[PDB]
């Protein structure tokens, strides 16, 4: 149903499926991410990353 | 079929990207067209006025 | 995991992306279209008017 | 041959392709009884054989003989699929595309079946005329434009329940609309199909993306159907007239397109949407003033832009448009000149929020242009706030948003200029300003309060 | 509170996915899978021990 997202390095690809298993998660499917254009490096999410800083800050602000 | 399936995935990627550029190479060339289809377009507009011309 | 959910997942994902690319190409052409009628409309608009 | 490669990708089509060829039909049995005469049911016979691997295009006289002459739903149905399937292969039925290409009569023939029989029966004899009609060797736009005006094709169409009959049926329409002449007829029969495509994008907003369940989400089967729809407009949207025209009378409708944009992830969705607006807005459509005018002011386009240029997705052609986009909406309401659309807004007694009514740039400029009898337009803005709250009530609907704005527009003026202060006691507006405060409407105490304190700050220093 | 605790899973994605270079030199596998809602709620007890089971 819901795209779950996790990363390693491959190594502990193994142990990492056996738990993961164990729980409940299906489709278990080792990848990259360059087969998902947007949601690899690129200019787009280094963009994302400098909204949520002025995120952090807008909130910081309101709490003082 | 895990370690089949990403070198399967890496070739569809790789496809699909191909298949995108062939249209991008043939936009240009559509561009292209269109002034040269217009520059035979004034040409046969041409003849065409000199036709109710030389009937005048 | 299991062999038979992994082949599940490979040729439902290959899938996805030679059918989002077939109509990646497809906008890119359709747009070769509209391009083409309205750069030859302006092109042709011009030289009619030096022409009458 | 092997026609057009139309209708063999998607996943709807062979959904319904499956249910027909799945059914059995034994034709041979059927003429003996009398529904057709024998030379047809072993034509379809030998035909189903030819398309699995054996051996023409001289096999398709009897199923159009047949298909004509049968009123029997289920062999119709059987062969029409055969011919369906072989049409757009390239392995088997080339033969077939050729006798229907060459020679104009089948295609009459074919189009005669189509509207008899059950909803499926009738839909696989819109895809083959359509099929033949998007090739190169035929065209006839009578077929389109009458299929369109009658009833039962059009029926299935509306019907939005059925994702797999409405997804195969507004794909043939599109793909008619890629060729420039069915334009014109597509645009005459609007009314009916275009209510329609703007609810599947509707709904397409309210479920969710999180799932992957049988209805719209973010699935193979919804990928499709809002690409198609959104494809649809944007190709009728190609010619200039018809775009102005479609933002006028459908503007409500029109505005959610921004919305899919947001919340999918999905450059096939997100890219269409942006180019169908881009091209309203730009200015080979005439009254593209018209139509910037109508999506800034009520719609909020403008600032919708802005978000979305901020979240780039990757593929070029959609940072293309977007940026282009940014640029047509925020340039044609601010460069008119600031006094003008100041008093044009005042005039009407009509004032909204725009770009550079929130602006502090606007004002300083504009406080010149008021003198003529000590600021005595910004004294007819004081005049018609204070008639606003007093005559026609306050607290009711209209009132109330030329209120907030003009609040919104005095404060700024006051705030730039001590020498107003004086025109707003001569008026009475000072008084006015008090009224608002104990006032209903948030936004409106807002504005209010804010022009409370522009006078105040100045009284006392 | 509420957006805080959106944002910062926001950032924790884009991270996880690689967004620069430098992620990408530090773990190399990106996996995906399909985890039902309903269950959604199992996989996030054990954070993992030196993997990130914040999902979506």
């Amino acid at each position: 149903m819901a795209l779950v997202q996790f990363y390693i390095p491959q190594e502990i690809s193994r142990d990492s499926a056996y738990t993961l298993g164990q729980l409940g998660l299906v489709q278990f499917r080792d990848l990259n991410s360059k087969v998902r254009a947007f949601q690899r490096t690129f200019v787009n999410e280094i963009r994302r990353l400098d909204n949520v800083e002025r995120q952090y800050r807008y909130f910081y602000s309101l709490l003082k | 079929s895990q370690k089949n399936g990403i070198a399967t995935l890496l070739q569809a990627e790789k496809e699909a990207h191909e298949i995108v550029s062939k249209a991008r190479k043939y936009r240009q060339d559509k561009l292209k067209q269109a002034k040269t289809d217009a520059a035979k377009e004034i040409d046969s507009y041409k003849i065409q006025k000199d036709k109710e011309l030389k009937e005048f | 995991l299991t062999p038979n959910q992994v082949n599940d997942e490979l040729n439902k994902m290959q899938a996805f992306i030679r059918k989002e690319a077939e109509e990646k190409a497809k906008e890119i052409q359709l747009k070769a279209d509209q391009e083409y009628e309205i750069e030859k409309t302006n092109i042709v608009r011009n030289e009619t008017n030096n022409i009458d | 041959m092997g026609a057009t490669k139309i209708l063999m990708d998607s996943t709807h089509f062979n959904e319904i392709r499956s249910i027909i060829r799945s059914r059995s039909v034994a034709w041979d049995a059927l003429a003996r009884s009398e529904e057709l005469s024998e030379i047809d049911a072993s034509t379809a016979k030998a035909l189903e054989s030819i398309l699995v691997k054996k051996n023409n295009g001289k096999t398709l006289i009897p199923l159009i003989h047949l298909l004509s002459t049968s009123d029997n739903e289920d062999c119709k149905k059987s062969v029409q699929n055969l011919i369906a399937e072989l049409l757009s292969s390239d392995k088997y039925g080339d033969d077939t595309v050729k006798f229907f290409q060459e020679d104009p009569k089948q295609l009459e023939q074919l189009f005669d079946v189509s509207l008899k029989g059950d909803f499926q029966t009738v839909l696989i004899s819109g895809f083959n005329v359509v099929s033949l009609l998007v090739q190169n060797g035929l065209h006839n736009v009578k077929l389109v434009e009458k299929l369109l005006k009658n009833n039962n094709l059009i029926n299935i169409l509306q019907n939005i329940e059925q994702m797999d009959t409405c997804y195969v049926c507004i794909r043939l329409l599109q793909e008619l609309a890629v060729i420039p002449e069915y334009r014109d007829v597509i645009w005459l029969h609007e009314k009916k199909f275009m209510p329609t495509l703007f609810k599947i994008l509707q709904r397409a907003t309210d479920s969710q993306l999180a799932t992957r369940i049988v209805a719209t989400n973010s699935n193979h089967l919804g990928i499709q159907l809002q690409y198609h729809s959104l494809l649809l407009i944007w190709l009728l949207t190609f010619n200039p007239v018809f775009a102005n025209e479609l933002v006028q009378k459908y503007l409500s409708d029109f505005l959610d397109l921004l919305k899919l944009v947001k919340i999918t992830i999905k450059e096939k969705v997100s890219r269409l949407c942006i180019s169908i607006i881009l091209q309203c807005c730009s200015t080979r459509v005439k009254q593209h003033k018209k139509v910037i005018k109508q999506l800034l002011l009520l719609g909020n386009a403008l600032p919708t832009v802005q978000s979305l240029s901020e979240r780039k997705y990757s593929d070029e052609e959609l940072r293309q448009d977007i940026s282009n986009l940014k640029e047509i909406l925020e340039n044609e309401y601010q460069e008119l000149t600031s006094f003008d659309e100041y008093v044009a807004e005042l005039d009407s007694k009509l004032l909204c929020w725009s770009p550079p009514h929130v602006d502090n740039g606007f004002w300083s400029d504009n406080i010149d242009e008021f003198k003529k009898d000590n600021y005595k337009i910004f004294r007819q803005l004081i005049e018609l706030l204070q008639a606003k709250v007093r005559n026609g009530d306050v607290n009711a609907k209209q009132e109330k948003i030329i209120i907030q704005v003009a609040l919104n527009d005095i404060t700024h003026v006051v705030e730039l200029l001590p020498e107003s202060i004086d025109v707003l006691d001569k008026t009475g507006g000072k008084a006015d300003i008090m009224e608002l405060l104990n006032h209903s409407d948030s936004r409106v105490k807002y504005e209010a309060l804010k022009a409370t304190q522009a006078i105040i700050g100045y009284t006392f220093k | 509170d509420s957006w805080f605790q959106d944002v910062t899973r926001e950032k924790a994605i884009f991270e996880i996915l690689n967004k620069s270079n430098y992620d990408t030199n530090r773990k190399i596998l990106i996996a995906e899978g399909w985890i039902p809602r309903d269950e959604l709620a199992t996989l996030q007890a054990r954070l993992g021990e030196m993997i990130a089971r914040l999902g979506i």
